[PDB]
């Protein structure tokens, strides 16, 4: 029963790493670049 | 002074929720007495130490030898012993003292010698069972070792003077004749069956109650006490004298139905006073029940103050009275003399004790919630109908309805000031408001359609002084203040904003020229015309037919120019002071605060008796939730006791020109019935766990409980997916436990 | 003015075209608490029976259902104390009673309210005053009532008499067998049904409507089980306690215990079929 | 329809649509058996609604109308506001009654007796066919 | 013919199945 | 995702109690020979309303 559970360790790195990367890579600059050039330009009233 | 008023035609639910629950603890105790009596009936046919007895002295005792031994002390009452064996002091023989008897003092005076002589006398010397040390050692090795007699009798320590025969008589019956601490206290070998001492209990709780029923309201004329001066407060000269002449005229009821069950095995009149106390406790519920029908609230508490002090006098001074005059009458007249399975038997006789001694305080606690709850459950329809009037008549639909800020202007106009003065619609109580909140962020239109429904332009509150107008300051102040929020009374929980009780105000009039000369005047200088986050209209009203107030909350805010989202509250509560004494909500959050004391007090007594790692059992955390829920009941209550009290002398103080804001006390008597209303729940489900008792309906709580585990996987499998009708899971998880157990239960 | 608690408005009408009577009233009732209440009755009588053929055949009708009465009243007493007493745990015994007392009433009725039709003669002597009918018009309702019951009553008796063959007495004796453990688990489910509906009373019972009274939190607890009503309402009438006891009563009520009664059923059935399975298996 | 229907006369030499076909043939006489203990209560709700509301709710105001009103309460589809306030006493009891006794009591006796005759037949069916 | 006839089919299988791996897995655990 | 369904297979490889109601999906031969037999009426119903 505890043979199951030794190979886990592993599992339980790759569980941590990608949620260790999830967050890492939601940050901003990745969406927050594309709200501003929206803002910008290509979503306004080009004339008043 | 025996009247007959009739004047109401509605119901009064204190009385009606005493004697439910005084009827319900009474046939739950009876099953239960009945279910441990039987082992009475069963058995009336370890500080006694099995030293030794091995007798060798005794001789020449040929006869039928009987040995009574009672071991009187703390708590502690014998009898005889059976003398059945291969000799039992047969003749020209001994024996030796080996039965079941648990009820024994320790190191105290506990001796008492009956030696009965059936058939022959043989002189012999027969000493004692002497006993050194088995569990307890109740006694020592010694014995005076009397002769031989017809019937004598032997006393010791560790027909004479009265210092014997009283203290005899007094220790026998002292908890034997005390019938209300009489039913822990059954002697064994008595005819009086322990099943009728719970009917005469409840047969005096009935007529206690009973009579001070038939005293208030009917008897009210010789001394006057009905509501206006009967101070439903205990005066301690009013109250406790009542409970007392209550107390003492039942007695010449009770007493000749007690004296009749006793000395009855005297035909066959046992089973009569049954059918007679079931009739007198019938006829006192129903005359308490139509005669308190007419009590004014006020004097249902000076009722109840009255039966208990009238239960507590027959306990603490009447009854200990009964045995003390019958124990001097018996030693004064007639000159009476006379006053390994078994393990599972005492454990089933304890269980059967703890049951009947928790039953109780759960009916007390049961009781207290069901007045804090129902006590005043006829306000409830008024209060209903009361904001459903309000709501049509102030036309909600067309109200809330209105999407552009200017149709306000002629709500107002049309509907609301037609309302707030006029020959009709008199009971307002105060002058309306119009405090609104600035943003300090003027905010061009928003794109106008479907919007993000997410609040937009969310910046600081604006809150310097402004003038008429705005912001224009001559010589000082201006003339539109701020009105800084009060500290008590806020957080209407906006759409998209929490907001509070201050912003600028003005007061509407007082008659209807001065109320549209000031509308029109806001309305031309700009007022409502700039960001204007939210105007929050809302007055008061007051009901006297019923005795109900109101709190009207109209709200119209504005996240975004253009749209307007508006919503209105009408909350009804009775406005109830602290100061009017010991009104019931008084009486019964300070009774809530004692049982969270004595559940506080008897958990965590445990952690210092059982240590740490008690946590993770679920006993340790569905009482700390008790706990904390009575508590917050009792509290939220006092609370708004008090904030009545003080919004009321607040607005007594300045009336004509002040608004006082009563919603606040209407949210937390919101508060104080949603959390009173929750703990009932708790009770009854409590009493739903506790049907487990029957022997064939125990199944379902444990399929229950089993099968629970595999049903919170299942939902939480399906969560973690992200509908059961069609693969229903439920009925089969069940259906397999629900076998197995009765499996396990028909066979063994 | 102010001080009105009610007013009502009666007026009856005749159609002759087919003999039925029809009488109305209107009651709008204002409440010491301001508003208004409408209301309205519609009651169509008929009080001049004997006119065609077809009431002579009902007549007779009513005459032979009173002497079927008589004679299941002498035929049931005959088995109380010439036969064996107090034989009241049958449930098939117990409910003849109920059909004879239910029958024995409304034969009373119906002589009660024919009986005293004087109201009908004194409008007809003098036709210009306000005909009294609104007596007769509550008699009917009562009659109609009981009429109904002891109708569905006596189509129940029927189950008595289908054991023809093993396939039925195989389902009336898993009906039977199952009965006790149902009367068990019934109480403790509407216990915890009892305590949803006043904690509903209490919290929502002031400004939802449909938890207005008890009866209503008691009709409206069933028509969420039918899953009939939702929670559009609740929400706003507490933010906090609004989802919460939606979500929780349908939890703990829809299939945790609702599915005891199905477990239990199918169990009963499942021990029944066999039982008499193995009681076969020795012939 | 009826030649939709009859195409189950060929697809019914597969293992497991055998299987359930046997199901269904060897349970047909129970379930019909229930379903006139199941009509019989039936009827005598829809007369005694019949003649209670007859006259007011145009939902029972004919014999199949009552029968028909059943069936969808049976789906769920009531709507109880003109049940009660045509008759206060006895529209409650009777929406109460057959609610309890069709969704909690009778609806349940169908499950019941079918899943014991699949069950049945499966044990036997692999118990007969464990035998080559 | 498809409230108490046929979806009454789908639960009875799931029963049976349920059943049957809770009996094997059982009579697998008092064995080893 | 990968890592969430992982996450799920290994919650089906965990302990007792869970496990059991996912060992059922072994018999999908009969839940699937239901639905054929379960969609040939349907149809029919739908052409006969049709």
């Amino acid at each position: 029963l505890k043979s199951v559970l030794r190979e886990l360790v592993t599992y339980l790195l790759f569980l941590i790493v990608l949620c260790i990367l999830t967050y890492g890579m939601m940050s901003s600059n990745v969406y927050y670049y594309t709200r501003m050039m929206s803002q910008l330009f290509l979503d306004t009233p080009v004339s008043k | 002074r025996f009247v007959f008023p009739e004047p109401t035609a509605d119901v009064n639910y204190i009385v009606m929720l005493t004697c439910a629950v005084c009827l319900v603890t009474y046939m739950v105790m009876a099953a239960i007495l009945h279910k441990l009596d039987q082992l009475d009936a069963s058995r009336g046919r370890r500080f006694k130490y099995e030293i030794l007895v091995k007798t060798g002295w005794g001789r020449g005792s040929g006869t039928t030898a009987h040995v009574g031994i009672m071991l009187y002390g703390v708590d502690s009452r014998s009898g005889h012993r059976h003398l059945d064996g291969d000799r039992a002091f047969h003749r020209n023989s001994l024996d030796i003292f080996r039965i079941a008897t648990p009820h024994s003092l320790g190191s105290v005076w506990k001796i008492r010698v009956w030696h009965d002589n059936k058939g022959l006398s043989p002189a012999w010397f027969l000493q004692h069972v002497i006993v050194r040390d088995l569990q307890t050692a109740r006694s020592a090795f010694f014995l005076v070792n009397d002769w031989l007699s017809v019937e004598t009798e032997a006393n010791g320590g560790l027909l004479l003077r009265f210092r014997r025969l009283l203290v005899a008589e007094l220790q026998r019956g002292f908890f034997d004749k005390h019938i209300w601490l009489s039913i822990w206290d059954r002697p064994p070998r008595s005819r009086f069956t322990r099943i009728q001492r719970a009917t005469c209990c409840v047969l005096l709780i009935c007529l206690f109650l009973g009579a001070n029923a038939v005293w208030y309201g009917a008897v009210g004329d010789s001394a006057y006490s009905t509501g206006h001066v009967s101070r439903l407060s205990p005066l301690s000269v009013d109250t406790v004298a009542v409970g007392l002449v209550s107390s003492v005229v039942v007695y010449p009821v009770y007493l000749a139905i007690l004296f009749l069950f006793r000395m009855s095995r005297p035909a066959w009149c046992a089973s009569l006073a049954h059918g007679l106390s079931l009739l007198l406790v019938a006829v006192a519920v129903a005359v308490s029940g139509w005669v308190g029908a007419s009590f004014p609230p006020g004097v249902s508490v000076a009722w109840l103050l009255s039966s208990s002090a009238s239960f507590l006098a027959s306990f603490l001074g009447w009854e200990p009275l009964k045995v003390l005059l019958e124990a001097l009458y018996f030693s004064l007249v007639a000159k009476r003399l006379h006053p390994f399975l078994a393990k599972e038997e005492a454990r089933k006789v304890k269980r059967l004790h703890g049951m009947l001694r928790s039953l109780l305080v759960y009916m007390l606690f049961l009781l207290v919630t069901l007045l804090a709850s129902y006590g005043d459950a006829s306000c409830h329809g008024h209060a209903y109908r009361l904001q459903s009037a309000i709501k049509q008549e102030l036309h909600s639909r067309a109200f809330l309805a209105i999407t552009r800020s200017e149709e306000l202007w002629p709500w107002m106009a049309h509907v609301l000031l037609p309302y707030v003065h006029g020959n009709q619609s008199s009971p307002e109580l105060g002058p309306p408001r119009l405090r609104q909140v600035r943003l300090q962020e003027a905010l061009y239109p928003d794109p106008p359609g479907p919007r993000v429904h997410t609040c937009s332009a969310a910046g600081g509150f604006s809150t310097s002084d402004y003038d008429v107008g705005w912001e224009s300051p001559h010589n000082g102040s201006g003339t539109w203040a701020y009105s800084a929020p009060d500290l008590l009374g806020a957080w209407s929980w906006g759409s998209c904003a929490v907001y509070d009780s201050g912003g600028y105000v003005q007061e509407l009039g007082l008659s209807l020229e001065e109320s549209r000369d000031r509308l029109r005047f806001l309305q031309l200088h700009n007022w409502l015309d700039n960001r204007s986050r939210a105007v929050f209209l809302e007055l008061t009203r007051y009901s006297p037919a019923v005795g109900l107030h109101a709190a009207v909350t109209l709200r119209l805010e504005f996240p975004a120019a253009g749209r307007a989202l508006a919503a209105l509250s009408v909350r009804p509560f009775a406005l109830r002071r602290l100061s009017a004494g010991l009104s019931l909500p008084l009486l019964t959050s300070v009774c809530l605060l004692l049982f969270a004391v004595h559940f506080a007090v008897a958990e965590a007594r445990t952690w210092h008796r059982e240590g740490r790692w008690r946590v993770l059992r679920l006993g340790a955390w569905a009482r700390w939730l008790l706990v904390a829920l009575t508590a917050a009941t009792a509290l939220v209550r006092l609370a708004q006791l008090g904030a009545a009290d003080r919004q009321w002398t607040r607005f007594v103080r300045g009336r004509p020109r002040r608004f006082t804001s009563f919603d606040q006390v209407a949210q937390l008597s919101s508060a104080a019935r949603g959390l009173a209303a929750s703990l009932l729940f708790l009770l009854l489900v409590k009493a739903a766990q506790q049907l487990r008792f029957v022997r064939q309906w125990s199944v379902f709580g444990k399929t229950l409980c089993r099968a629970l585990p595999e049903l919170l996987g299942v939902t939480l499998g399906l969560v973690v997916l992200g509908l059961w009708g069609a693969l229903r899971l439920g009925a089969v998880i069940l259906r397999w436990r629900y076998h197995a157990l009765r499996g396990e239960l028909y066979r063994p | 003015d102010r001080g009105t608690r009610a007013t009502f408005i009666d007026f009856s009408v005749y159609n002759a075209n087919i003999n039925l009577f029809c009488v109305v009233r209107l009651l709008v009732e204002f409440p010491a608490t301001g508003g208004v209440i409408p209301s309205w009755q519609f009651q169509p009588l008929k009080l001049i029976r004997y006119v065609t053929t077809f009431d002579f055949f009902l007549a007779a009708c009513e005459i032979i259902f009173c002497f079927f009465i008589f004679y299941y009243v002498v035929e049931e007493i005959l088995e109380i104390r010439i036969h064996k007493l107090h034989y009241f745990r049958s449930f098939w015994n117990c409910l003849d009673v109920v059909i004879v007392v239910l029958s024995v009433v409304a034969i009373g009725i119906n002589i009660y309210r024919t009986s005293n039709v004087e109201v009908l003669l004194q409008f007809l002597e003098d036709q210009n005053t306000f005909p009294n009918f609104e007596h007769l018009a509550y008699w009917q309702i009562q009659f109609n009532n009981i009429a109904a019951v002891t109708v569905f009553f006596v189509w129940i008796k029927l189950f008595k008499f289908i054991n023809f063959n093993r396939t039925m007495s195989q389902l009336s004796t898993t009906m039977s067998r199952c009965a006790k453990d149902l009367f068990g688990f019934a109480i403790m489910f509407f216990i915890i049904f009892l305590a949803y509906a006043q904690l509903a009373y209490l919290v929502f019972g002031t400004q939802v409507d449909d938890f207005s009274t008890f009866q209503e939190c008691i009709f409206t607890q069933f028509r969420i089980i039918l899953g009939d009503i939702n929670f559009a309402e609740i929400e706003e009438a507490n933010r906090v306690l609004g989802p919460i006891y939606f979500t929780t009563f349908v939890f703990f009520m829809f299939f945790i215990l609702l599915n005891m009664f199905l477990a239990i059923i199918n169990d009963t059935y499942s021990e029944v079929k066999s039982d008499l399975a193995q009681q076969k298996a020795e012939m």
